[PDB]
């Protein structure tokens, strides 16, 4: 009874979701017709969260995948795990094109299956009583997964304005430009979606998935099947407080209550440490929790791209660090003192910040019980350096004269291009101005 | 006499699996002379033996070594990360709760210098 649908859109954004789907089957130790473990009831505890109940001893998702591009989701309908969805109940069989890497492309495919796309979430809840929300498991990258998206923040808020709308959002190369060149115009089309039509978002930057993906992996090549999985990761994480055992902190709509100061202060830095293979030889000075809240505060797993001045010149108010899997966590108040010394983590001078620690165990398997995990999730005031990436990347596009009127001949033909950049500045004053 | 006793009282404080020979108790002699020989078995017995307990299961030597590097700072290498970091926090006058302080530095710099075995050397606690 507090049941999020997962609304997979995007060509990049089903992708970056599935990876999200085949990292819970594997921990709920199900197969996708059957059961083949008993960690199926014995490591997941509450069942039903993103997953509904057994009808024939399996758990179907609460998932939708509309995408404009049929190419995706007929990559997912062969897989080993591709009947862990359902067929025809979760994905159209396919779906009309786009032109359709554009923005009002999508925008205009929800206005003529608009009766449709506010109705495959109404078939999905059937287990579900009271409603906790919706999370948009999109892409800005393309056209396709920025464009249903956008409309989906708006109706979405205005007929559940009490549930949590939360998108993990995803940002595409930004250091080439022909990888996407509507990408100045359908990013801060979005970011008025984020801060005045959303609730709490989590936006990533691009650069920094690229700086983890080369280092921790200890390769020199970023290819794309490494950065969807830091991607699923991540999300899989926050949500263990939900499924797997703990008292204080327990809901989703618990975590990001703490980590809102502002309608328009919610944007999340997320860093996860574990992505190494070599948590078996840094066992032999003993894996203990008088280290893992260090390695979540030090500056080397972040995932969103921000100065080196700006950590000191900006303050961190709220700031979340989930540890998970037994490791004796009786010595987390010893190590919580350890961080006021240093002054690690910054705190607001206005008052007082906090640094929440919460622990859940997981389930008794191998990368859970061996393998510790440690998730931040903060809540920093020095992303006004992605908006200013933004709008310096947007000013030059209007100086290439691109989309002054290529972009206004698939539906749009009235200005409405400065109104984005008007909020837009409204936001990054306040982002400077909330901490003291 | 006095010192064998006491030792055999010694080892009660370390638990009762070391008190009582293991072959004396047959021994008891009439002859004078010769019963001061008996003190002198005795004697060697119970106070070896409290040492072999203590060198084997509770570590004396790991213990005394240990204080040695602390009280002495013989191995410095720990110390340029101890020393320098609790000498910032009390340059301020000094309160009750700038020697907790100093603590929190402490063990936060026992593991990232990395002594032997930081939890054997989390002994130490500061007071100021």
């Amino acid at each position: 009874p507090r049941e999020i649908i997962t609304l997979q859109l995007g060509q990049c954004g089903n992708q970056i979701g599935f990876e999200f789907w085949k990292q819970l089957c594997a921990e709920h130790g199900i197969s996708p017709e059957g059961i083949v473990e008993e960690f199926a009831t014995e490591g997941t505890d509450r069942k039903d969260v993103f997953f509904y109940q057994a009808d024939d001893e399996h758990y179907i998702p609460r998932a939708v995948l509309l995408d404009l591009e049929p190419r995706v989701i007929h990559s997912i309908l062969n897989s080993p795990y591709a009947n862990l969805y359902n067929p025809e109940n979760i994905y159209l069989s396919e779906h009309g094109g786009g032109a359709g890497n554009n923005w009002a492309s999508g925008f205009s495919q929800g206005e003529k299956i608009h009766e449709d796309i506010f109705d495959i979430i109404d078939r999905e809840a059937d287990g579900s009583d009271s409603l906790e929300g919706f999370v948009l498991c999109h892409s800005i990258a393309g056209g396709t997964g920025s464009g249903l998206g956008s409309y989906l923040l708006e109706r979405l808020n205005d007929r559940y304005p009490k549930k949590l709308v939360q998108t993990y959002s995803v940002f595409p190369n930004q250091d080439e430009m022909s990888h996407v060149v509507v990408q100045p115009y359908n990013s801060l089309l979005t970011l008025k979606r984020l801060t005045q039509n959303a609730d709490c978002v989590v936006v990533l930057d691009n650069t920094a998935l690229n700086r983890i993906a080369t280092d921790r992996l200890h390769i020199q090549n970023p290819s794309f099947s490494q950065i969807n999985q830091l991607v699923s990761t991540i999300m899989s994480a926050s949500t263990t407080t939900l499924r797997y055992p703990g008292y204080m902190n327990n809901d989703l709509i618990g975590l990001i209550a703490s980590l809102i100061p502002t309608p328009r202060l919610h944007f999340l830095m997320t860093g996860y440490t574990p992505l190494t293979t070599d948590q078996s030889v840094a066992s032999v000075r003993k894996t203990t929790v008088l280290d893992v809240m260090r390695r979540l505060l030090q500056p080397k797993n972040v995932m969103v791209s921000t100065g080196r001045d700006r950590q000191t010149n900006h303050c961190y108010i709220a700031i979340l660090n989930i540890i998970q899997g037994e490791v004796d966590p009786t010595q987390v108040h010893k190590s919580l003192q350890r961080i006021r010394e240093r002054k690690l983590a910054n705190f607001i001078p206005w008052g007082p910040a906090s640094i929440q620690v919460a622990l859940s165990r997981k389930s008794p398997y191998l990368p859970s019980a061996h393998r510790v995990s440690g998730l931040m999730m903060a809540n920093h005031t020095n992303i006004s350096s992605l908006f200013e990436r933004t709008c310096r990347q947007y000013d030059k596009l209007r100086k290439r004269e691109a989309f002054l009127e290529q972009f206004r001949k698939e539906d749009i033909f009235k200005d409405n291009f400065d109104e984005l950049d008007n909020s837009r500045e409204i936001v990054q004053q306040l982002i400077d101005e909330y901490h003291a | 006499i006095l010192s064998t006793g006491k030792y055999l009282n010694v080892v009660r404080e370390c638990g009762h699996d070391v008190t009582c020979p293991d072959a004396k108790e047959i021994t008891y002699t009439l002859k004078e002379q010769a019963y001061v020989e008996r003190i002198e078995k005795a004697y060697n017995y119970a106070s070896k033996v409290l040492l072999d307990f203590l060198m084997e299961e509770e570590e004396l030597v790991a213990h005394l070594r240990s204080i040695k590097h602390y009280f002495l700072m013989d191995q410095g290498d720990f110390f340029v990360h101890f020393m320098d970091l609790t000498e910032e926090e009390l340059k301020k006058p000094v309160d009750d709760i700038i020697p907790t302080r100093l603590e929190a530095l402490l063990e936060l710099a026992l593991r990232m210098s990395t002594a032997n075995t930081d939890p054997f050397k989390d002994d130490l606690k500061i007071e100021l």
